[PDB]
């Protein structure tokens, strides 16, 4: 039943006594449901130190992942060109899903199509789809340049992305003038950084490659800024911020910041903002060129160094105290300018509020996971601060970074009870936050569920999330975030702390209980 | 640091007026261990000098916020207008248990909120009304206290005569303190003022009375105002060791734990400063003797039960030994894990009217010393048992102001501070690690055993903490 | 726009004076304002809700409006009175800052008028000197009599004055002697350095209209004291003497009144 | 007991059993209390609408205020101005409180003295201490200005601030042209917004009452903007970028964002930034002036008005949509400088953030209180979101203003289930909260406790607090905030969603119970 002033969704109508009735008449009935003391029971294993030893000695299964494949990174990364169409050859349901798990998390409209290919397609190539698709995007949606990266019923295939483009653009159905940069981006290899690399490099190389020979490094006394897969809005800002107030000239090779931040003002753009063809065009004649997130940027680094002749400086991404000081002194070297008392002053208030907070992040216990370069300044930060990181996971991290990883985490006492795991997902880190269970879990909406878990143990075994990574689905504009910078490091540390106070509150807020250390001032 | 500490002082004072530079001489010394007179080294008790940023507070402080605000059962009511009452509102960790609001008041806020009317037609008569509303709003209440905020002492408001009407009507217990912030110098009077009211409307209550049930282990903490706990970590010690512990004085303390307080056989008082008044009084009328007691570290703490112990029986005393080997492991093991951590560190006090000195010996145990204390309002008497406590040519501060400490702190270089909130975020700039040792900085116990392990863990976590090392930018 | 103080010892005839004076001033046409604050005295009963009172009943002096408080009376002399607490209790003074403060804030002093007269009770606090602050009172007069406690009343005013004047606009017009007592009181001026503004006789007429509440201008324009009232009002309306007194000590007045 | 590696604070420590039998042994021993019985009998009963009547009968007793006293105010309205000491004139006690207060809630130091007034002073006045005090503070803190106000016993004898000011500078204790404003602050008038609105008044006074036969209407053209009682560093901080922005020439009259939020660089700075007294004394040359907070700037307002001969702009605090649009677009009128592109994306940004979140927050019911400009504008702001602001709270509050805020409330049908309740206290709200239950509580640290006896009588009655205001003692960092303009709008509408889906997914996260309705996206 509702009553027409008070009507119930799903929660809580479903706690109605009719529905709670049925529901059991639904279970006992049909169901053949095993009984609850074998459930609680199987769950109570799950929970053990001997189920956790099972779960890592998997080798083929893997459940619940904590990455996404290639072209969802080629589709970001695209999506930061003036007016460029992000195109996606091979089979249509990828574009959907890479859409609606973008439109989720930014609350926004993400611009994409596929060329639809179907079984014919798969049997006999893509050839006819680029030639078509091609055309009808060119003259419907009308972009300045059309990115093309692949699903992996493309790869398998081998579908030649660079024939079927030169081929479409020799029989009319595209200008040959007109931009269409390309990049092979394989489901099965790396993950969505990967692809986010692989799509970078095809654009530097689509307007650089040919026309090296009139450029002169440093000419244009820029300095080019790759910032790699980023989900924060605040951090395309805060960098862009930090450089306006040094007086740094710079140029941002793939800058989504406007399409995915439009006014509703009464108008869809489907395009705004973004790096300029001429921007990248002129990308050669910078002092230099950072990239903020090296780890998932290597194909990228060996075109610029091998290519553009720039001297890529070996920066950490600029997260933390620390990295954010290296990076404004390095970008102070390249440019020559100084850094100013704007940012200096900036620097001495993240301090002043790190020495007001201290007390609080002691000794603090996380789980963390993300991508390589956002999990692995999320632990010197939390070393920076006190914290222990005790569990760090990146699903999709290689050797490599496992090794400087462990070289920052050997450098702190904060580290010693630390251990890093690189092609483990969130069934593994269930297990581990059980087993050697820490104070919180930094993470993204996938570790709800492990919240759940930890809860359904008991109250005291509780590991809380906080929200920090892609994708976050349900919370809204934590898209708006900065994650760089000291900006950024003031937000994850005011975040932390209140984390902390706010479950302390919680734990002592039994009166006559526990209320008695429920202070007014912390 | 014989005569660099002399130099220092007179160094400071130069930018002082004539005046008060001629006054706060006089309140600054150099310590001699050999001193057991300290009125030839450092005055104090007087009043602080204008303009000069003092740490003090005031009687209202002293009374409502220190002494009467801790006793749970009772509603205490800021007489006067909003502010005090609002300021001092669970400011002190006076902890407690019970249900807030229907049989505890701890952390609320009675106030009358003088308005211009009552503060020219007078507000008797709006207290009487408000005690009524109490009565009706707060039936499980087992006590009303009226403590006055300055107007009240300006505008001559009769409230001990509203106090003896309502309470014989109400058949309540309604305790009148001229607390008024203008009197004295500090919250040392408020103290005093306090104890006053304790012994002339509560304490005599059950003196005709002969129905508790008396043991010769009767005890009452006196003075100990459980901080963060800190009566609770330390009567479990007291309790073991075969006592019984009748009585706490204001932290989670009743009212009629306060009228039981004659009943005992010995008041154990921890804080010297705001309870030797009613300790002296219960002494020449009941006969009740009283000794002081530190439970902070330790050493303090071993040698507390024993001297304690010793006051009774055989039994006792070997219950104080089965209790002083129970925790040994224990401090140990704290001791040997953090001591290393800290040795030699040096460090500056400056707090009230007992722990710059009452600290000391916790600090020691993890091998750290005091090259500097002080306080706000203590008297003579606190200053005499601080010559014996602290170390020789160390520094000795009364009342001080924000400049000397700066300053002072500037020159000896301090590897942590101990002081209050209004000085915290001074120190934390200049790079110098800070330790609350008002309110713990929301940690505590630090009384007892189990309080050491927290003190321990606490001056370590911050004295070594990773920010210190990054106050200064790599590019200046 | 004159601001004038009248302060002095009560048990001589202090407010009925004052009472006669302004009618005196308002027959002359001179638009008056007497502003009550002596807890001890009634100062318009004579010339006719407190401001205290009033506020109070409002809720507070916010809410208070001008038209509330202000009454016009004899002659058309306006009339405000302070208020206060009851006997024994509150705090009189601060009803005092409180009122002349709703004053100021009420633009109460900006409507055109030639005087305004403050009957101010005994100085025994700052509350009670709130008339003689700047933007006040620039003129203090002080009644007083051959008596003792009555003169040694008239310097302890004085002293208050020069602590006043030394900081701002404030002097001291001079003694009104309510009634060789016309001698004393005029060497005790020549002490301070002021004047003896006028000497008003005894005379049985001034009680027949008090105890009428009237003042005796209204009770009986005919009357001799009536002529008197009008003389003081004259040499105030046209004097010039404002100075900063110089006290005496108690032996001194000793000696002022063995010479007598 | 304690484990040297697993140590324990008070919480959990007590709970320890050792610990909670020696408790019992107190209670049953000593304390005499009441039995649980009939503890829990009263309780329920505090709960009723029967003791509601009760509570709201009471005309002598204030029961945990939602106000402090004017001083409060007049000492952070001083530390907006450049190098001045505000010196409390009165006893010590309030000066030792009103630190310690502002330390709590800002996390940094708050330098302010009092002539520390003792029994003898109060009885012959404080003269003396006045001479010898303004002496003492500028020969040992050096600043260039010393603000007096006043605490309660001064008010109550009467000390002459004028006078007795005047007499330390003809006596030689401070220079004749040193700069010392005054202003009367009274404990028992008002609330600390009225201290704030007393001192603004009596600086202005000092800086322009003398000279103003040479000061022309709009000759230096700019706008002064007076703030009022504000806590929140980013509303300075969004104010001062808006009009920026605009490229309005402007003077901030109280300035304390510099002072309040030094950095932690390795030294103390007392002072730092604020409003100079060239931008005072020039202050009537302005083309108008705006007041951000004008329900509790009334004096200022009519000194302004008075004095300067400004028209000042009938405008509101500009919190929200509407108001915020509202005083662009009069300052875009009184400067002559058009509203610019970056604001007006901003503005459509906002509004987007409200289009997306809008479905949360629909019909959600609202306790809140505060000083009443800010609860005003939150009021407006919450009926722009769809939600009901049911009980609105202002201890200080007057009748004009409740009349006013009664007039928006009728203006839009959700605020039609709303009452406004001015002289009332957080007591009076808890019974509001417990009989006419709302969502949540938007309030200051105080609400804390009411959350807790909510609580107390059930997981279902629970209203959870939201902070937003002053103080805010038990959280860190929240007082570097935006609460003004369309940033503080998106600030205060993401924080209210979030606060909305954290209750959610608490609500839902009991296992085959509820959690159903644990969705990913939200
Ligand atoms: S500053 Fe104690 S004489 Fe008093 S509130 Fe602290 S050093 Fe007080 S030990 Fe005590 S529980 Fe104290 S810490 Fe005596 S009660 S007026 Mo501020
Ligand atoms: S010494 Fe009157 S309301 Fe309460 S803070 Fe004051 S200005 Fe404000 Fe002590 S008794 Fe209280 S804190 Fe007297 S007034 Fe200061
Ligand atoms: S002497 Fe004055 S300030 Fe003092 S209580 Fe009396 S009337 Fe008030
Ligand atoms: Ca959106
Ligand atoms: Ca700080």
């Amino acid at each position: 039943s509702q009553q027409v002033d008070k009507i119930k969704a799903s929660y809580p109508l479903f706690l109605d006594q009719d529905y709670k009735d049925m529901l059991a008449k639904k279970r006992d009935g049909f169901e053949e449901k095993y009984p609850q003391d074998k459930i609680d029971e199987v769950f109570q294993w799950t929970t053990t130190k001997e189920y956790q030893e099972l779960n890592f000695q998997r080798e083929a299964l893997t459940v619940n992942p904590a990455k996404a494949c290639q072209p969802l990174g080629a589709v970001l990364c695209a999506l930061g060109f003036e007016k460029t169409m992000p195109y996606v050859h091979g089979s249509q349901g990828c574009v959907a899903y890479f859409r609606s798990y973008f439109n989720r998390h930014f609350r926004e409209p993400v611009s994409c199509v596929s060329d639809s290919m179907t079984e014919d397609a798969a049997v006999f190539g893509g050839q006819q789809n680029m030639k078509d698709g091609l055309q009808n995007c060119k003259a419907t949606y009308k972009p300045d340049m059309i990115a093309v990266s692949t699903t992996c019923m493309a790869e398998v295939i081998g579908d030649d992305l660079n024939a079927f483009i030169n081929n479409s653009k020799k029989e009319g159905f595209i200008p040959d003038e007109f931009p269409v940069p390309f990049a092979h981006t394989p489901s099965f290899v790396g993950s969505h950084v990967t692809g986010w690399d692989n799509m970078f490099e095809g654009i530097a190389r689509y307007f650089t490659l040919k026309s090296m020979d009139d450029k002169v490094v440093g000419s244009n006394k820029k300095i080019n800024i790759v910032p790699g897969f980023e989900t924060y809005l605040g951090n395309f800002r805060v960098i862009k911020r930090m450089l306006s107030e040094m007086g740094v000239g710079y140029s941002l090779l793939s800058d989504p910041e406007e399409v995915l931040d439009t006014p509703a003002d009464g108008q869809f753009r489907m395009y705004a903002g973004g790096t300029t063809q001429e921007e990248m065009k002129d990308a050669p004649n910078a002092l230099n060129t950072v990239l903020l997130q090296p780890w998932h940027l290597e194909k990228t680094k060996k075109f610029v160094e091998g290519t553009w002749k720039h001297e890529v400086p070996k920066l950490n991404i600029p997260m933390g105290l620390d990295w954010t000081d290296e990076f404004l002194m390095k970008v102070s070297e390249i440019s020559g300018q100084p850094i100013p008392a704007s940012l200096t002053k900036e620097r001495g208030r993240l301090v002043d509020m790190m020495t007001d907070s201290h007390t609080w992040l002691h000794g603090k216990r996380f789980a963390l996971w993300g991508d390589p370069d956002f999990v692995m300044g999320l632990v010197k930060f939390l070393l920076e601060l006190g914290c222990e990181p005790v569990h760090i996971l990146c699903h999709n991290g290689n050797k490599r970074w496992k090794k400087a990883v462990d070289a920052i985490l050997a450098a702190s006492p904060y580290g010693k009870n630390a251990t890093v795991y690189i092609g483990k997902d969130l069934w593994h880190l269930r297990s581990l936050v059980f087993t050697d269970k820490p104070d919180f879990m930094i993470g993204n909406s996938y570790g709800k569920f492990i919240q759940r878990d930890t809860l359904h143990k008991g109250k005291e075994f509780e590991v809380p999330l906080i929200r920090i990574g892609f994708p976050i689905f349900d919370r809204h504009h934590l898209h708006r975030s900065t994650t760089l910078g000291y900006e950024g490091a003031m937000q994850i540390l005011t975040t932390l702390v209140n984390s902390i106070l706010e479950r302390l509150d919680e734990e002592t807020r039994g009166m006559q209980a526990t209320d008695y250390n429920h202070d007014l001032v912390r | 640091s014989r005569e660099e500490v002399e130099s220092l002082i007179q160094e400071v004072l130069e930018v002082y007026p004539e005046k008060a530079r001629k006054d706060r001489n006089k309140h600054l010394a150099v310590n001699d261990p050999a001193v057991t007179q300290s009125k030839k080294c450092i005055i104090s008790n007087k009043k602080s000098q204008p303009g000069l940023m003092t740490i003090r507070g005031c009687a209202y402080a002293g009374s409502k916020g220190v002494v009467w605000g801790p006793i749970k059962d009772m509603i205490h009511i800021s007489h006067g207008p909003v502010g005090c009452g609002q300021y001092s509102r669970a400011g002190r960790r006076n902890y407690y248990i019970g249900t807030t609001g229907v049989n505890a008041f701890v952390t609320m806020n009675f106030t009358s909120d003088f308005q211009e009317k009552d503060i020219v037609f007078g507000g008797d008569k709006k207290l009487a009304k408000l005690i009524d509303e109490v009565e009706t709003l707060f039936p499980l209440n087992k006590g009303i206290s009226v403590q006055s905020e300055c107007p009240i002492g300006l505008i001559g408001d009769d409230i001990e005569s509203v106090s003896k009407v309502k309470g014989a009507e109400l058949s309540k217990t309604i305790v009148p303190v001229r607390c008024e912030g203008f009197r004295g110098v500090s919250q040392s009077l408020g103290h005093h003022i306090a104890n006053d009211a304790v012994r002339d409307w509560v304490l005599g209550k059950r003196d005709e009375d002969t129905t508790f049930a008396s043991t010769p282990y009767d005890v009452a903490i006196i003075g100990d105002y459980n901080i963060g706990g800190d009566a609770w970590s330390s009567r479990i010690l007291l309790e073991e060791m075969g006592l019984r512990c009748v009585a706490q004085w204001s932290g989670d303390g009743s009212i009629s734990e306060i009228e039981l307080t004659p009943k005992v056989k010995l008041n154990l008082v921890h804080c010297y400063r705001s309870m030797n008044y009613i300790s002296r009084h219960m002494e020449e009328k009941y006969g009740i003797p009283w000794m002081e007691y530190n439970f902070f570290g330790p050493t303090k703490t071993i040698e507390s039960l024993r001297a304690i112990a010793a006051k009774f029986d055989e039994s006792i005393q070997k219950k104080c030994e089965e209790v002083i080997a129970k925790y040994k492991p224990e401090w140990e093991a704290v001791v040997a894990k953090y001591r290393p951590r800290l040795e030699g560190k040096r460090v500056m006090l400056y707090i009230g009217g007992l722990r710059p000195r009452h600290v000391i010996g916790a600090y020691e145990d993890l091998g750290m010393e005091v090259v500097g204390t002080g306080y706000e309002f203590a008297h003579n008497d606190d200053y005499d048992r601080t010559m014996k406590e602290m170390g020789d040519s160390t520094l000795l501060y009364d009342d001080v102001t924000g400049y000397e400490f700066e300053e002072f702190v500037k020159r000896i270089k301090p590897d942590l501070i101990g002081s209050g909130i209004k000085e915290k975020f001074i120190f934390q700039k200049m790079g110098i690690p800070f330790r609350e040792m008002h309110s713990w900085d929301y940690s505590g116990p630090y009384h007892g055993f189990d309080g050491f392990a927290i003190f321990a863990r606490d001056m370590d976590m911050t004295l070594n903490n990773p920010c210190w090392k990054k106050l200064q930018a790599p590019w200046e | 726009m004159r601001q004038c103080a009248i302060y002095g010892k009560g048990g001589i005839g202090k407010s009925t004076t004052t009472q006669n004076l302004v009618a005196a001033l308002a027959e002359m046409g001179k638009k008056v304002m007497i502003v009550g604050c002596d807890p001890k005295a009634d100062s318009t009963r004579l010339i006719l809700n407190t401001i205290m009172e009033m506020a109070a009943e409002a809720g507070t002096v916010e809410d208070l409006e001008l038209e509330d408080v202000l009454k016009a009376g004899y002659g058309g002399v306006k009339c405000v009175e302070s208020g206060g607490p009851e006997p024994g209790v509150g705090c009189a003074g601060r009803g005092v800052i409180t009122a002349i403060n709703f004053l100021e804030e009420e633009g109460a002093y900006e409507d055109d008028l030639d005087f305004v007269f403050y009957d101010v009770g005994d100085v025994v606090c700052g509350g009670f000197a709130m008339p003689i602050r700047e933007n006040k009172a620039q003129e203090i007069y002080i009644v007083c009599s051959g008596e003792m406690m009555a003169m040694y009343a008239a310097n302890n005013i004085s002293k208050g004055i020069v602590k006043y004047a030394n900081s701002g606009s404030v002097r001291l017009g001079g003694l009104i002697c309510n009634s060789r007592e016309d001698e004393l009181i005029i060497a005790l001026a020549n002490k301070l350095g002021t004047q003896m503004i006028h000497f008003v006789p005894r005379d049985n007429v001034v009680q027949r209209a008090e105890i009428r509440r009237m003042t005796v201008i209204e009770y009986d324009p005919k009357a001799k004291q009536a002529d008197e009232y009008r003389a003081l009002a004259r040499k105030v309306v046209d004097n010039k003497l404002l100075v900063i007194p110089n006290p005496i000590t108690m032996d001194e007045l000793e000696e002022l009144l063995m010479e007598f």
